[PDB]
């Protein structure tokens, strides 16, 4: 399962 | 950094007049990753050649693998023709049936 | 045995469009399974692997509308990166993450990965402890110290500790643990001998006598040769009784 990513660059 | 392709044609089993095979080329080490693929048989280009899902390497290159089934002829030529960004005019490889 | 699951996601911004083009790429033991294009018919999370289908549509479901979280979350960073260095519009620009967990013996964790690159160049990735980053440019330097007060590793160590390892069992429990073992020839022509190993898998072998990079066969499979009656080729490879030879 792909991952969701938090804060950004 | 642009980064110019690899090109590697080469054939699934040992080459043998009236077998099926599959015919492969192999372009690895590019980027950026926009890039067009076709396969030639004697200067033709193949109707319908399926192509992997691109993916990069560990090192953020990324390569991408077009195959073809065929079953080949002694008296015929096959060759793989690309065109990227990093080159001036599209370059052409060729199967070399022996190795 | 070792087990393995990867994400390759990549994000292309073009001077053409306004959206850049995001795929993701999933693959269980060095096998693509699902794919995701924002190119496409209705995008979506797709099986690349026939044992994959069999997953239910409340799965498909989140995972694409994760993926569409991912690609907005691209889509933002690659206009952040464009102020970090100082580059104006009209060009095109790549940004990629790579991302999964590395099983083993026990089915346990071995080592986490996140890490990201801008311009097919490394740009910030998670270190082996899952706490502490690495960023190499100055550029970067920014996106550390806002991750650091961000909590970030936090969420990703969670995940690649968490649904990252669990998910990877259900998959592989659903053609995967098997092996196909190299068919060996020689190249016998001169100007200079050629060994030749076909028809293997997994990719993971090695040759030597006494180079070119192993790459897939088209059907699944790989292939590789080594170049160089005095001399003996040896094989190597995991679906092997013993190294075999040949002169
Ligand atoms: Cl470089």
């Amino acid at each position: 399962k792909a991952v969701y990513n938090x804060a950004t660059m | 950094i642009q980064k110019t392709p690899q090109i590697q044609v080469y054939s699934r089993h040992p080459p043998e007049n009236g077998k099926p095979n599959i015919l492969n080329c192999y372009v690895t080490q590019f980027h950026p990753p926009h890039i067009e693929i076709q396969m030639l048989k004697n200067g033709k280009k193949i109707p319908k050649v399926e192509m992997s899902d691109m993916s990069f390497s560990k090192d953020w290159s990324f390569y991408i693998l077009a195959h073809t089934e065929f079953t080949p002829t002694e008296t015929d030529t096959y060759a793989c023709r690309v065109k990227h960004d990093s080159m001036a005019e599209p370059k052409t490889v060729y199967w070399d049936r022996d190795m | 045995g070792p087990h393995s699951m990867r994400y390759f996601e990549t994000a292309v911004s073009r001077p053409g469009l306004e959206e850049p083009r995001y795929i993701s790429v999933g693959y269980v033991d060095n096998k693509e399974f699902v794919r995701f294009d924002s190119d496409a018919e209705n995008p979506r999370y797709e099986p690349r692997a026939p044992w994959m289908e069999q997953e239910g549509p409340e799965y498909w479901e989140r995972e694409t509308q994760k993926a569409k979280g991912q690609e907005q979350w691209f889509r933002v960073s690659l206009r952040n990166l464009l102020g970090y260095y100082n580059q104006s519009a009209g060009g095109s620009h790549t940004l990629q993450q790579m991302s999964g967990c590395d099983l083993g013996s026990d089915w346990r964790l071995l080592r986490g990965y996140l890490q990201f690159a801008y311009e097919g160049r490394d740009y910030i990735a998670l270190n082996e402890d899952l706490k502490t980053w690495t960023a190499a440019d100055m550029a970067a330097q920014i996106t550390r110290r806002k991750w650091e007060q961000s909590g970030a590793a936090e969420h990703y160590k969670a995940y690649l500790e968490g649904e990252c390892v669990e998910w990877l069992h259900r998959y592989l429990k659903n053609t995967l643990l098997r092996t196909d073992s190299p068919k060996a020839h020689v190249t016998h022509h001169p100007r200079t001998l050629r060994c030749w190993a076909l028809g293997f898998y997994p990719a993971d072998i090695t040759l030597t006598w006494q180079l070119v990079e192993t790459r897939p066969a088209g059907d699944g499979t790989f292939q590789k040769w080594a170049s160089v009656q005095n001399y003996t080729c040896r094989v190597y490879h995991e679906g092997l009784p013993e190294p075999l030879t040949l002169r």
